[PDB]
């Protein structure tokens, strides 16, 4: 899937049902939801940062060059352009992570529709199954459920690959 | 080995296309690049183009893209620069070096080319008007009386001054043209010898203006 | 019949250049930032030779330990070259303080 | 001193004889600013100072520790175990350094890459 | 856009006496290559410009070890010891190796640096030229350490400017010794309306301004 | 394009235009040299690193266990091993990003010969187009200059298609 | 490749050979040793984490506000917490290398079989060479060991292209 | 102080005329808790607290 689809406002992963009515663009729930439940809670973690306690820490040369100043001035700067580098490396990743997650939601969808048609279609185009049988509203929805069944419009389809074989 | 020969001297008018050439040799041309630089008259060097001979890969300074055109002749391994539109200001010389020709690869004028200066002013080329000079205070006659011989009017840059048959060596101290401002040049041409051999030594100023070849040989009299 | 095709660039450069994902990764040009060019021979700087102090110590040099004691008014100094475990000069038993100071 | 009021105390304990002699000598420093009084008052164990450098044209520099003999080459720069005259940015070579010389990473390789994976045929 | 600027544009030198150039960038020289870019060039007055160091630390085959490129950040620097006579000219930075190739302003040398002691001279128009319509007088400068000597017009003690111009010579080999010849042209008519044409010289070697008047009738 | 080209010296990404007239190794000037732009400035960028300035630091125990020395001297080891493994991930985060730059590169300008092209040509081979009609040298520049045009050649291309159809 | 083999449970990379005989399981030996070796020195190299010496190190304030005690703890604090996510960061680091190193390993013995196989057999399903000879198990070795020989076969293989061509 | 015993001294050494005078003026400042007792003794270049 290469492209992608701007009428599917409802959800991210989504399937585009067409039949002999006609053409709609359906989200799938669960996997739209599930995803949308673990993305939120990734980003609320990461915001989790816990800088270090408010030490009260601050000390000077005294005119007697007690450096504690020098020494605890770097020592904040240093944490500081150390964690902030970190952070940022923490926000690439967990970015990466959330992109290669939506794909991986995408491949796993496709699997499952793959799965239940099984040789009662073809694969074509960028991820597009063309039913040999007619697929009705609800059989589009049997797909959509989950509760597709091979057997019934499995003879129909068998009997359309050979007119075409 | 290191020969980059640049194009002869040329003179135009303003709004007149010019053409330089660079033919190189003596050296591989394995579609080494060449770019081309220009320094106005005794002020800053400013780099103007380069041309891949390798491919067609100009890379024309942004502030001059429209008129400026490049050519290489891989044939004859000859560049050419040619500025369409000409201005007063741009009156310059112009340089050429090698550089390489893969943009991958990095850049190297290792070799140069003899100047060829570009004049544009709206002058036709005038003979020079050749004047004398004399030791009226007799100068510092204790030391060296000075004489001297004033090469004026003239609109080609081009000069070239014999003292005394060229024979006088020391003592010349030729001066660098100064653009006169209706357009025109002035030099001037000065010796040192001392006021002893006012008349036993000869003065004679032999200047020739190449481009219109106005070889004269001048008078210089002591007048005191 | 007529065509036309797409490729990328590719020459004989060995540079091994390291990733996230593969590590040794040949590329065909690449920028190096780390060096590990030195000669052995400790030289000059700007033209200002260091007082090698051979082999007494620092501290022997300033306590003025009598042997090695040629090194006392010798001119300004760019740097100061130590030998590890100074051996002629023992500096005698004791701690010095506030040494690296 | 002008701060370094150091009253300080012996100890009488040390360990074996080191090159002939079983008790120690510490030694110190300070560097003293002009103008300022140094009191030093002991009744034993009291090594006192008679000679005394006087900090003169004060200049980058550091304490090299390493075994090297004296070049007729002035070197841009020198590092305990060598001198560097090139430009890349940064060193393995050691921490301490003279003047102009690269930083010090402790990396065995840093290249960045500025090309495509180079796959020839 | 790269912007070289050279710190020391004029810089005289004794003989023997090791010299430094900087040139600073705007941004970081290096290339996708590996190498930085920042070959010096001289252009020796009166020839056309040479190459010196490649890259930055890379002597060229006919150059001096006297001369030495230096610089690792965007400051660079070009050191020569032992400065001799042909090392006197101008000096430029590289092109960055951003496309905008940039030369950068320029570095000029002095032979030695010894004090000032020019003979200044006046010539006053041949008639010849006299006749002709315009009406120029000289006035010369021979030997002194600087290139500028203001030589300043008093028409009738009226300071001239603009009808002046100046022109300048090199460095004379055989001793650093610059000379000058400021001329000014005027017609005729202010030739014949003005009998006195008194200049007026100014350097370090003269405590004393010198002016030589220098009448329109002798 | 699983294969590099060595006669594509000149630039990086290149197309090689074979006509009846004969083949070369061509390559696209504004993708590399505004890559090559962009690369530079990664690189010199990078370089920046800044190090904390030097703040004069250094004490020692002072024969009174001032361990400023054992802390200051830690500070400035951990500073380091710190920053080297950091600026060690930088290095291999830019290389990364300049592989994945590259190959994005390479397929924007697949696309845009694609794009050109349409059905006027088999996308045959590893990114190669075989014209059904004849790109001349101009045509062949037109397709590289971005000013290539379908409807010239379209007519032709149609009927060579349906021949082989 | 897309699937896994439970039956190759002696080697990583593996061959399944088909042959008129039978059908086996068959790992290359070369492959998975010299994989094992470098990752187990990936292994072991990682392990060393040589924290920094125990540098006898504390202070407290003294009940004359020596933060020294506060410095020190936030020094060691700091270096935890930083140490710690920059170790988290090479595990995830080392995990992709050794990931994709894998997956080079099986794309390279790809490559091995389909250099010396050529033309004599069709590149077919998930990395599967069907050929169009007959690959004795003697020839199923040669290939395995890399001493396979295209000639022997070459004839008989061209003719039965042919006859399906 | 309470454990500020700050035994201090001046320094006869600093720079050009700054607004008019050459010499320097270093302050100073001490958090004091109640109950507690500062003994000031000084006899030269000392500008005491009011
Ligand atoms: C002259 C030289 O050292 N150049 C090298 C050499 O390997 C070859 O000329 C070129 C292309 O293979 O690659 C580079």
């Amino acid at each position: 899937i290469e492209g992608g689809w701007t009428g599917m406002v409802d959800g991210w992963y989504g399937y585009h049902h067409q039949n002999e009515q006609g053409s709609g663009y359906a989200a799938d729930l669960k996997s739209t939801q599930n995803a949308i439940d673990g993305i939120t809670n990734k980003v609320n973690s990461v915001i989790e940062k816990m800088n270090t306690q408010f030490t009260a820490v601050g000390k000077e040369f005294n005119h007697l060059e007690k450096r504690i100043e020098n020494l605890n001035k770097k020592v904040d700067d240093g944490f500081l352009d150390i964690w902030t580098y970190n952070a940022e490396l923490l926000v690439l990743l967990e970015n990466e992570r959330t992109l290669d997650y939506h794909d991986s939601n995408v491949k796993n969808l496709y699997e499952k529709v793959r799965s239940q048609l099984k040789n009662n279609a073809k694969e074509i185009g960028n991820g597009c199954f063309e039913f040999y049988h007619k697929c009705d509203n609800t059989c589009m929805e049997s797909v959509k459920n989950g509760t597709y069944d091979y057997p019934k419009y499995s003879e129909e389809a068998k009997l359309n690959r050979e007119e075409i074989d | 080995q290191v020969q980059l020969v640049q194009s002869g001297a040329e003179v135009k008018k303003p709004g007149a296309s010019v053409k330089v050439s660079c033919k190189a040799s003596g050296y591989s041309f394995s579609s080494y690049g060449i770019s081309w630089v220009r320094q106005a008259p005794g002020q800053g060097l400013e780099w103007m183009g380069w041309i891949s001979a390798y491919n067609g890969n100009t890379n024309y300074a942004q502030k001059l893209q429209g008129r400026v055109t490049m050519t290489t002749d891989t044939s004859t391994s000859t560049a050419y620069m040619e500025l369409r539109s000409l201005r007063s200001d741009d009156t310059a010389v112009f340089y050429c070096a090698r550089d390489r020709p893969h943009i991958l690869t990095g850049f190297d004028f290792d070799y140069w080319g003899q100047g060829t200066l570009v004049t544009v002013s709206s002058a036709s080329t005038k003979g020079p008007s050749v004047f004398p000079l004399a030791p009226s205070s007799k100068s510092t006659s204790g030391g060296t009386a000075a004489l001297g011989c004033l090469v004026k009017d003239y609109f080609p840059e081009p000069v070239t001054v014999s003292w005394n048959s060229g024979a006088l060596t020391s003592g010349v101290h030729t001066f660098p043209a100064v653009l006169q401002s209706s357009g025109l040049y002035s030099l001037s041409s000065v010796v040192t010898v001392p006021s002893s051999s006012l008349g036993t030594q000869t003065y004679i100023c032999n200047v020739n203006h190449k481009p219109s070849n106005t070889k004269v040989d001048k008078r210089v009299e002591p007048k005191s | 019949g007529d065509t036309l095709c797409i490729g990328y660039h590719a020459n004989n450069s060995t540079d091994t250049v390291d990733t996230v994902l593969e590590k040794n990764v040949t590329v065909t040009h690449s920028v190096n930032l780390l060096e590990d060019k030195h000669n052995g021979k400790l030289c000059d700087l700007d033209g200002v030779k260091p007082l090698i102090l051979r082999d007494c110590s620092v501290a022997g040099w300033l306590l003025g330990n009598p042997m090695c004691d040629e090194f006392i008014n010798v001119p300004e100094w760019s740097y100061i070259v130590e030998k590890a475990n100074p051996v002629n000069d023992l500096c005698y038993p004791g701690d010095f303080n506030d040494y690296e100071e | 001193t002008s701060t370094l009021n150091q009253r300080l105390v012996p100890r009488i304990a040390t360990r074996s004889k080191v090159n002939g002699q079983s008790g120690r000598m510490e030694f110190f420093w300070t560097i003293l600013k002009p103008n300022d009084a140094i009191n030093f008052e002991s009744n034993g164990n009291f090594i006192a100072p008679e000679y005394a450098y006087k900090i003169v044209k004060k200049g980058d520099s550091t304490i090299m520790k390493s075994e090297l003999e004296y070049g007729n080459c002035n070197t841009t720069c020198q590092t305990p175990k060598g001198a560097i005259n090139t430009s890349l940015p940064f060193q393995n070579i050691h921490p301490i350094t003279i003047g102009k010389c690269p930083k010090y990473v402790k990396s065995t390789k840093l290249r960045l890459a500025t090309g495509l994976r180079n796959v020839p045929s | 856009d790269v912007v070289m600027t050279q710190s020391p544009v004029s810089l005289p030198v004794t003989l023997g006496q090791p010299a430094s150039i900087s040139c600073r960038s705007s941004q970081g020289l290096v290339y996708i290559d590996g190498n930085t870019y920042l070959n010096w060039f001289q252009q020796r007055p009166g020839q056309s410009p040479r190459r010196l160091i490649y890259n930055v630390f890379t002597r060229d085959s006919g150059v001096p070890d006297r001369f030495s490129g230096s610089g690792s950040g965007t400051d660079f620097t070009l050191k020569i010891t032992t400065v001799e006579a042909e090392d006197v000219g101008v000096y430029y930075c590289m092109q960055g190796t951003h496309w905008p190739y940039t030369f950068g302003q320029g570095t000029k040398l002095e032979i030695k640096r010894t004090v000032a002691a020019p003979s200044v001279f006046i010539f006053p128009p041949s008639d010849e030229q006299l006749k002709s319509g315009t009406a120029s007088v000289v006035c010369l400068l021979n030997n002194f350490y600087p290139r500028e000597a203001k030589v300043q017009w008093k028409v009738d003690n009226a300071l001239q400017s603009g009808n002046s111009q100046e022109s300048v010579t090199e460095q004379d080999s055989k001793d650093s010794t610059y000379s000058l010849s400021s001329t000014l042209t005027l017609s005729k008519a202010d030739y014949e309306k003005h009998k006195v044409y008194a200049c007026e010289v100014t350097h370090q070697g003269l405590s004393s301004p010198v002016t030589k008047s220098f009448n329109r009738g002798e």
